């Protein structure tokens, strides 16, 4: 299931806690942040929260995080392209002994690329079989605030971000029925602008054995949990700072270092056992290309 | 020490009535500035003819600064309204002032006594 | 930026040099705007503004021509876009005779953007 | 007589007066002497001991900048010194250093602390001009083959001594003898044996303990002449061919223009007095530029020659894969300054040691990695070459990563090696070929497997997750520690910006000048303080605790440097470019510091400057370069410095600067100078440019900078040009005579008056700004045009803005630029 955020406002993110200061850190929106404004919400309207829910991490409008078979044709610039159904024409070749180190060959002509492996990418345009794309780029400010019983006595400084529309897929439930709009991030009570979730289409995506697009930071295993084995993971290590329920006491910040989102793995089984989508992790899925968002 | 507007002693406020003896003709700054009348017309304030501060207080600077001249006196001065390196008082060791610049002010003093319209 | 290019017509058009004169002086003097600008103030009224140009242009004091421009932009205007509008035609009046520009130079330059590229070249 | 370099991108030939050199010669061979005296002081009568010690001595020289930091410090403060010290030390020891352990070698290296490091800098100065003037002479006084210095040539004929090396030969007698056969040719190209041979024997009768050894060298120099059959000849003379790789194109004999020398100065055959006398025949006009036809023609020229056997040496490239997350780990800057020092540390010489160690240890304790293998190492980036007899490149690749992995497996520090094939037997590859095959070989990086772990986020709080170790380990403060910054802490309590503030540096000069900052800085602290808490203050300028003060920071770049070394014809090309550029970027900041010092004021003010400048860099050199001078000083510097960018390294540089408060956070502060230094570029690229920003009571982010660029900055009608040229601020200094650094530390020193004075000089602008940010573009313009147009003559109003207005293209004029670079010294007092 799709929604769709209307922020057109400024807002915070991930916070690296300096002093007393407060500095963005993701360019995006994390899904344990969203989740957590998603059921904050439903407690404030009713009370009664459940686990069961999962939603990916929102990002920018028409944009995705990047990986590794999408780099920029400028070591400096911000001008990505790709082939069209590249993993449908990546891929497959998996089911043979193909060389990996043959088949991550990016020099498709001259001055071959260099990529960046989750980064914000928003898509341009067609141009042949190579997709035209551009970094995302946000907008920020500084808020600083003072402390007061008439005289000063402390200080205090917050980042906000700008953001147009967002998008993010979650659990098909009456949750984000009975939901309209989440106050999201450090200060919920305090810097707000205006925020609302938008109900759209409902979505259908597969998650099988095969090349994945792991778009939130997936993990392979936890407390020897073994989720799913890969036989090639292309990406970057990525650190996990969340929260998540497991019944009895305890159950906030699990600090677990993952990988990076928008890496690239190749699983070929998985488990049954306690998904980590409620916890924000694991939202892989297989596609075409970065147009799958269409 | 004629710097003295910090501290304000007294106050004394005179209220009267200016009376022309003579043809009294307003200043007119309004040269060549027709308003609603003939040629060039006297100041007035919403079509009341007005008596302008300023030009009192010239003419009584005036006045005061032939007085202080008139005294030949060492204590007291007037400076050139012109130069700036003119001060009101000094008090070097007994100082000499300047009574112009003490009762309506200069650049580096203010004035003591106010001229209304 | 259009109040701007109606008031550096209105300045092109003051800027014209007053014949028969011993010096190379303007049509229209400093003082002459000086004094529609503060007779607008003092009286809030377009109509007596109106009257007061007119008034002028009759004197031979302000250029016949500059005059009919003024007229038929005030002609129906309220007093807070007349009062920014004469403010502007002081300012582009004032930057023409500071810099010593002459008619030639501007001529019948429209846009005040055009203006300030001649400036700026020159 | 007649030499000539021929200078690059500028494409200029510069002649070299025949005095000089021959006036250096003397210093020359008195610093060999020196070097071979301190060699066997050091040896303490050992023969081979100080032959390893008088190589390592000689190959310094050629190599002063990678082993002597920009200013001689009697501290061990920069990673030079430290690789000095290792280079030298690890001879005198029998037992190897062990490299497990980082906190364990850099004590060891701040051990190995004797005399021998002042003595070298006793004589830095003469080593300094001599390696200026290796950088400034051809190798080849042939035209078109002028292209290439001699310090370069030089470099790669120890290197090709090192890999061709094979059997029983000796090496280091080889070494010894290639480079006394370069400076031989430097200072007669026609009788460079005859001069050697006279270079050895003044050496000899210099150096008292190395008698039989030299003797045998000199003897074995002359007996093996050039025309007699003999290994240690051939191996020079196919090195040297193999380092000119220019004889091997056909190109210079099929341009046949002049017809005149081509068939006698070229050819088979060399004869140096054939080349010389027709350099008179057709005069050096015409030398430099039938030398510029045959060097384009090359660079439009390709060849393509692969020789079917191995490849006698491999280059290795050692850079951090990823160093936004370690810099960001450390808010202070005190910390940030160790943690940079420690990056540039283990990327160049922790790396050189291991490699060194695995050498000496593969061979038998019987050779050792020569000094000069070091090609880079500063900021990051590394360039180090191996034999091709430690194996498979793959295999290299694998186990320093072992080694690595190991050593920093708590300090989340990796890197990442790429290795390339460097040379073969009788051809050497281009660098564009050898960085193609590096940018291949890097999919590699990208493979990763899953771990499990647990890494505090930061350095904050008492997490939960897997409760089997401990928490969060408690501090001092209280509890803001996590273990890998308590362990960084650790390492930095000793050494690091303390070291420095602790340190004494000498300007060697006409006259010697010190530094001493525990002597020079004015900041009055209780002897219960801590400097290097208060290390952004003293660095900022507070000579008071009840003092505010903004500090600057300063990060430059070079412009296209990528392409531009793409476009290389050989390696020595490569090589010699950034020689020139590394050192000429030394000497500018070297003479910056000399202009300041010379400033006709009060020795005392000029001391305390120098000191707080010279405590406020990260790291210079190449590239990279990061500066936090005080923000009074901070703009004049940079124009001061980079006003002759050109001329002394000949690449634009574009750079960003900022002004925020000394509580700023540092790493936030660096990305966000970084983003402007990257966004103030010169599309053209034929400028430097200069970007100020003052962040006045705002803190500062790579965000921020981004948003307010697309927000105010735009490219049809803006204020803020950003990208500004060096002139133009020059200029504007010059019209507010700020550039005077005489007046800029007659207002520093006492902002009593220096406030009211730069108040007065910054009042009118700061009202057209305000007046700016009052309406929109075409209604400013139209108001700067009035304030013209009402100013007297001779009034400084009416200069600045036809400064502002005249020379701009667009309807783009700088004035939030010039307003910045007036604030930020403004605020600097």
């Amino acid at each position: 299931i799709l929604i769709k955020l209307k922020v057109k406002g400024y807002i915070t993110t991930q916070m690296r806690r300096i002093r007393n200061y407060y500095f963005s850190i993701t360019n995006y929106i994390p899904s344990t942040t969203l989740r957590g404004a998603i059921l904050a919400e439903y407690y404030n309207q009713t009370g009664k929260i459940d686990e069961n829910f999962y939603v990916s991490p929102a990002y920018p409008i028409k944009t995705a995080p990047a990986h590794y078979f999408s780099p920029a044709k400028e070591r400096k610039g911000d001008e990505f392209i790709e082939v069209k159904r590249i993993l449908e024409k990546k891929e497959k070749e998996f089911e043979a002994n193909k060389p990996i180190e043959e088949i991550m060959k990016l020099e498709i002509d001259g001055k071959h690329p260099k990529p960046k492996i989750g980064s914000l990418i928003t898509y341009e345009g067609e141009t042949d079989k190579e997709n035209k794309y551009r970094e995302f780029s946000s907008k920020s400010i500084i808020q600083m605030h003072v402390a007061i019983d008439s005289y000063k006595g402390m200080l205090f400084a917050y980042e906000y971000k700008e953001f147009d529309e967002m998008w993010a897929i979650a659990s098909d439930s009456e949750v984000i029925d009975t939901v309209k709009r989440i106050k999201i991030g450090r200060g919920k009570n305090r810097g707000n602008k205006v925020v609302d979730v938008e109900k759209v289409r409902e979505v259908s995506l597969d998650q099988s054995k095969g090349l994945l697009y792991c778009l939130s930071p997936c993990i392979g295993s936890l407390f020897g949990k073994t989720f799913f084995k890969a036989k090639y993971i292309i990406g970057d290590k990525s650190i996990y700072s969340g929260w998540f329920t497991v019944d009895s006491f305890s159950g906030q910040k699990p600090v677990f270092e993952t990988l990076r989102e928008g890496s690239l793995v190749y699983v070929e089984s998985f488990s049954n056992e306690k998904s980590l989508m409620p916890a924000g992790l694991n939202f892989m899925l297989r596609i075409s290309d970065l147009s799958s968002i269409l | 020490s004629c710097m003295d507007l910090d501290v304000i002693t007294t106050v004394v406020k005179i209220e009267g009535k200016l009376r022309n003896e003579t043809l009294l003709r307003v200043g007119k700054g309004k040269t060549q500035d027709f308003a609603e009348a003939t040629d060039n017309p006297i100041i007035k304030y919403r079509d009341r003819p007005l008596i302008p501060g300023s030009s009192l207080k010239g003419a009584f600077r005036s006045l005061v600064e032939s007085y202080t001249k008139s005294l030949n006196d060492s204590k007291y001065y007037v400076c050139d309204l012109d130069d700036n390196s003119c001060v009101s008082c000094e008090e070097k060791k007994e100082g000499r002032y300047c009574i112009p610049c003490i009762l309506f002010g200069f650049k580096d003093l203010a004035s003591r006594v106010y001229i209304l319209d | 930026q259009d109040l701007l290019d109606i008031a550096t017509r209105i300045a092109i058009s003051a800027i014209k040099p007053k014949p028969k004169s011993n010096k190379p002086e303007p049509y229209v003097d400093s003082s002459t705007i000086n004094s529609l600008l503060s007779f607008l103030q003092s009286r809030r009224n377009v109509n007596e503004l109106l009257l007061y140009i007119m008034r002028q242009a009759g004197r031979d004091e302000i250029d016949e021509e500059t005059g009919k421009l003024l007229l038929a932009s005030l002609k129906d205007r309220e007093l807070k876009d007349a009062v920014n509008l004469l403010g502007y035609v002081k300012w582009v009046y004032d930057t023409l005779t500071g810099l010593k520009v002459n008619y030639n130079n501007v001529k019948g330059v429209k846009t005040f953007k055009e203006l300030v590229n001649i400036l700026s070249k020159v | 007589m007649i030499r000539g370099k021929l200078l690059l991108p500028e494409k200029k030939v510069v002649f070299i007066n025949e005095s000089e050199v021959q006036s250096l010669r003397k210093d020359v061979v008195d610093a060999l002497k020196v070097f071979s005296s301190l060699a066997c002081e050091l040896a303490d009568n050992n023969e081979t001991k100080a032959t390893n010690i008088f190589a390592d001595l000689i190959s310094m020289i050629y190599k002063l900048p990678m082993l002597i930091s920009y200013v001689p410090s009697d501290k061990l403060s920069t990673p030079h010194e430290y690789f000095f010290a290792y280079i030298v030390f690890r001879h005198l020891v029998e037992d190897s250093m062990p490299s497990n352990d980082i906190a364990k070698l850099l004590e060891i290296l701040e051990e190995k602390k004797r005399d021998e490091i002042k003595e070298v800098l006793d004589y830095a100065r003469t080593l300094r001009k001599i390696y200026e003037k290796l950088l400034y002479v051809p190798a080849d006084t042939r035209p078109g083959y002028n292209f290439t210095s001699l310090a370069s040539h030089l470099q790669l004929s120890s290197i090709l001594v090192w890999l061709l090396q094979k059997g029983s030969v000796d090496l280091n007698y080889l070494r010894i003898s290639a480079l006394l056969h370069d400076i031989g040719k430097l200072f007669n190209p026609t009788n460079h044996v005859s001069e050697s041979i006279k270079i050895l024997d003044e050496v000899i009768e210099g150096s008292e303990c190395l008698k039989t050894n030299l003797s045998r060298v000199k003897s074995l120099v002359e007996q093996h002449h050039a025309p007699l059959e003999t290994i240690l000849n051939d191996a020079d003379r196919l090195a040297a061919s193999t380092d000119r790789f220019s004889e091997i194109v056909k190109g210079a004999l099929n341009n046949t223009k002049i017809g005149e020398c081509y068939s006698l100065c070229y050819g088979r055959d060399v004869r140096t007095k054939e080349c010389m006398e027709c350099l008179e025949e057709y005069g050096e006009e015409t030398y430099s530029e039938e030398s510029k036809r045959l060097y384009d023609v090359i660079s439009n020229s390709v060849v393509s020659q692969k020789v079917e056997g191995n490849a006698i040496g491999y280059l290795v490239y050692i850079d951090f894969p990823g160093i936004q997350r370690f810099i960001t780990s450390f808010p202070k800057l005190r910390e940030m300054s160790f943690a940079s020092f420690l990056v540039d540390f283990v990327t160049s010489i922790y790396s050189f040691i291991v490699l060194d160690q695995a050498y000496y240890e593969r061979t038998g304790k019987k050779s050792r990695i020569p000094a000069e293998a070091l090609l880079s190492g500063y900021g990051g980036h590394s360039y180090i070459i191996v034999r091709s007899d430690f194996g498979s490149k793959d295999e290299v690749k694998a186990w320093l990563e072992s080694v690595s992995s190991s050593a920093l497996s708590k300090l989340g520090i990796r890197l990442d090696v790429k290795v390339a094939d460097f040379a073969y037997e009788n051809y050497v590859r281009n660098y564009k070929e050898v960085y193609e095959d590096m940018m291949s070989k890097s999919y590699e990086r990208y493979l990763i497997r899953d771990e499990g772990k647990v890494y505090s986020y930061g350095l904050h709080r008492v997490c939960d997750n897997c409760g089997i170790r401990p928490a969060v380990n408690r501090s001092d403060d209280g509890e803001y520690l996590c273990e890998t910054c308590n362990l960084v802490r650790d390492l930095s309590k000793n050494r690091g910006f303390i070291a420095k503030y602790k340190s004494k540096y000498t300007l060697y000069e006409e006259q010697r000048i010190e530094i001493s900052p525990k002597e020079d800085i004015k900041f009055k602290l209780d002897k219960n303080q801590d400097p290097t808490s208060y290390a952004m203050e003293i660095i900022a300028g507070y000579r008071t605790t009840s003092d505010s003060r903004y500090i600057a920071l300063i990060k430059a770049d070079g412009n296209n440097a990528g392409k531009i070394f793409g476009n290389t014809v050989t390696f020595s090309e490569y090589v010699d470019k950034s020689f020139r550029l590394d050192f000429g970027v030394k000497k500018m900041f070297y003479d910056t510091l000399l202009d300041i010092m010379r400033a006709s004021s009060d020795e005392s003010i000029k001391k305390d400057l120098v000191s707080r400048i010279l405590l406020g860099v990260l790291y210079l050199g190449g590239d990279d370069i990061m500066l936090l001078s005080p923000s009074a000083i901070a703009v004049p510097f940079a124009v001061k410095m980079f006003k002759r960018s050109l001329e002394y390294t000949g690449f634009t540089f574009k750079v960003g600067i900022i002004s925020v408060k000394p509580d700023h956070p540092v790493q936030f502060a660096y990305g966000a100078v970084n983003a402007l230094m990257e966004e103030s570029k010169i599309h053209t690229g034929e400028k430097s440019s200069i970007g100020v920003l003052v962040f006045s009571s705002t803190l500062a982010s790579e965000g921020v900078v981004k948003s307010d660029l697309k927000n105010y900055r735009k490219e049809k009608e803006s204020f803020l040009v950003v990208s500004n040229d060096v002139d133009d601020v020059e200029r504007l200094l010059n019209l507010m005579e700020l550039d005077d650094f005489g007046k800029l530390m007659e207002l520093y020193w006492n902002p009593e008056e220096g406030r009211k004075v730069i108040r007065d000089k910054i009042r009118s602008l700061e009202r057209f700004v305000n007046y700016a940010d009052t309406h929109d573009f075409y209604n400013t313009l139209a108001y700067l045009i009035r304030s013209k147009a009402k100013s007297e003559e001779n009034s400084l109003i009416k200069r600045i803005i036809d400064l502002t207005i005249k020379g701009r293209d667009d309807f783009v004029f700088p004035l939030y630029d010039y307003y910045f670079i007036l604030k930020s010294i403004r605020v600097g007092i």
